[PDB]
């Protein structure tokens, strides 16, 4: 198989196996055993130009998995500013639903990464989108203990 | 019960251990080199609680310093009172963890642990009445959390009748760079609830908040916090470095503080608040001292006690003032806020007073608070954690180092029963 090597190539963070594997006709969006594309893994563990040369080689800027996560779910959660800015530059989803009901703004809010909220909201995040436990995005900040996250959710 | 053997590991832990030994080596009167340069003998009645004696007026801090990063030790040698450390007690690894718990617990810490156990051994072979063990570390990183918990487990299974005290600090996405921290945190808690006796909680979030709002330091450095923690350390160790009936040894200390074996997570707090090297001209009085050190604006953990109820409290006042004033303000806060105390534990707040004040102050006050509100600190982590373990990110780090993966959800069930335990004893009236 030639999608496995690309999957663990964008996950381990490399420039060579993301330059001449899609060259051999490798599935640019090849998944694994539950549904992670090499863009989830290039956006997730903290790698930049792999998401700029992958998202210009046919990467779906809105791909899901077994529980419902997108590359913006797995970039607003960990905390990589430039990967959320670029992932939104191609037209990602700021109001995606997964099996536990969370949206990427709930995940960037839970993990206390605040500028990801500063740009996820300015690009149209829904403050009235609730989850499996019936709490909005403005209902995460008042239960967290973080005032700086409740200041951007009421502005 | 007299001798206390102290240990520091991890970046944060070694740092705060240094700040501790600074302020207390000045308060006890030891010079940088290691000779008694004090004035009052009040600083030597219980000096043996933290120093061995090398004959010739040499006060060797009964301490041990560890790290898997070979660097770290440099920050020790530049520590102005750092030459006083015993040569043999320097045990420094050379691999480094890089914010990884299983690397410190099942991998390389598993290699250096038996090297530390022997120096601890020859430290206990020269103690008259060895009290217990007192540790300093951090929870979000790699070395401290993991190797710390393993060390505590082995000491526990070699010394079961000695008190287990830990001064642990908290991760938060306000100071932590990486985000592998809501994993190492829950692991560390999983081991702490089951292996330790006492545990003091310091939240990085609180120290950032205090450095920004109060001290007006918009750009908080990483020593600005070590100041704030070392102060609290002197405040809560006063009961063990100076004479007095209240909180004599550590056993007594936990006795009036630990109502249930698992619930042992304190929320320290100090008044007044100062920056580094800035003394107090209008030094604080008494009603503002106790009116502050029971408010939330001076607490050391991001936990509003006004939401919960206090199980036990141990207040400590330092300096020269009026005794009646002290006890009176104590009971005043108690009964004007008897709605914040479990009325089914009475006489729950114990207050002592010590003569020698801390450095830069003439009157100070320390706080130690086993509250039911501390669960808010553990409902936050189990939120940063359940949002990252339901996704399984970075699990090849730990699981790919001999770790079980279910030793995670074990910790989630453990901490999520702990939260229900602090919520349990919040609304139980004396029926
Ligand atoms: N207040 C304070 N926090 C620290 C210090 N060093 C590290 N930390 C915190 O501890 C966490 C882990 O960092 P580090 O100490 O390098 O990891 P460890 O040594 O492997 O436990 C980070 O999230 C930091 O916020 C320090 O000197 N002071």
């Amino acid at each position: 198989d030639l999608g496995k090597k690309l999957l663990e190539a964008a996950r381990a963070g490399q420039d060579d196996e993301v330059r001449i594997l899609m060259a051999n006709g490798a599935d640019v969006n090849a998944t694994d055993a539950s549904g992670l594309t090499p863009l989830h893994l290039a956006a997730t563990y903290g790698h930049l130009e792999i998401v700029e040369v992958l998202l210009k080689h046919g990467a779906d800027v809105n791909a899901i998995d077994i529980m419902g996560s997108t590359p913006l779910h797995l970039a607003a959660l960990i905390g990589h500013l430039e990967i959320v800015e670029v992932l939104l530059k191609h037209g990602a989803d700021v109001n995606a639903v997964d099996t536990w009901g969370d949206t990427p703004l709930h995940l960037a809010a839970i993990m206390g990464h605040l500028e990801i909220v500063e740009v996820l909201l300015k690009h149209g995040a829904d403050v009235n989108a609730q989850d499996k436990f019936g709490k909005t995005a403005f209902d995460i900040s008042i239960d967290n203990g973080n005032e700086d996250l409740a200041e951007i959710l009421q502005k | 019960m007299r001798e206390i053997v102290h240990i520091q590991a991890g970046q944060c832990g070694n740092q705060i251990g240094a700040k501790f030994w600074e302020v207390i080596s000045d308060e006890h009167g030891i010079d940088p080199t290691g000779s008694y340069h004090g004035d009052s003998d009040l600083q030597l009645e219980r000096i043996n609680v933290y120093y061995n004696e090398a004959t010739g007026n040499k006060y060797v801090p009964r301490a041990i310093l560890v790290d898997l990063e070979p660097g770290t030790m440099d920050s020790v040698r530049s520590g102005p009172f750092g030459q006083i450390f015993r040569p043999d007690n320097f045990v420094f690894g050379q691999s480094g963890a890089g914010n990884n718990w299983a690397k410190g617990h099942y991998t390389e810490g598993a290699e250096l642990v038996d090297s530390v156990l022997d120096v601890v051994r020859k430290e206990s072979e020269s103690c008259d009445c060895l009290q217990g063990f007192q540790l300093t570390h951090s929870l979000g990183g790699g070395t401290g959390s993991g190797m710390g918990t393993l060390l505590i487990s082995k000491i526990r299974e070699e010394y079961p009748d000695r008190i287990m005290n830990t001064f642990s600090v908290m991760p938060s996405p306000k100071v932590s760079d990486t985000v592998v921290e809501p994993y190492n945190a829950t692991l560390s808690v999983h081991q702490l609830v089951e292996n330790t006796d006492e545990t003091y909680c310091i939240d990085n979030e609180a120290l950032y908040d205090i450095c920004f709002r109060t001290l007006k330091l918009t750009t908080p450095t990483y020593g600005d916090l070590n100041h704030l923690v070392s102060a609290t350390m002197s405040g809560v160790t006063t009961c063990l470095r100076f004479p007095g009936q209240l909180n004599a040894d550590l056993r007594k200390l936990a006795v009036n503080m630990v109502p249930f074996p698992r619930l042992h997570f304190f929320m320290p707090g100090f008044a007044p608040l100062t920056s580094r090297g800035s003394q107090q001209y209008r030094a604080l009085t008494v009603p503002e001292l106790t009116q502050q050190m029971f408010d939330s604006k001076n607490m050391m953990a991001a936990c509003d006690p006004r939401h919960g109820r206090y199980l036990t409290v141990a207040a400590i006042f330092r300096g020269r003032m009026s005794m009646k004033e002290v006890d009176e303000q104590m009971l005043n806060v108690q009964n004007k806020n008897s709605s914040y105390f479990v009325e089914w534990i009475p006489n729950n707040v114990k207050t002592a007073v010590c003569d020698i004040p801390p450095r830069g102050l003439k009157m100070s006050a320390t706080f130690i608070g086993n509250s039911t509100a501390i669960q808010e600190l553990f409902k936050r982590i189990s939120e940063q954690f359940t949002a990252m373990f339901r996704r399984k990110a970075f699990l090849h780090w730990y699981t790919g180092e001999g770790m079980d993966e279910m030793e995670f959800t074990e910790a989630e069930s453990n901490m999520n029963d702990l939260v229900s335990e602090y919520q349990q004893y919040q609304d139980a009236t004396a029926d």
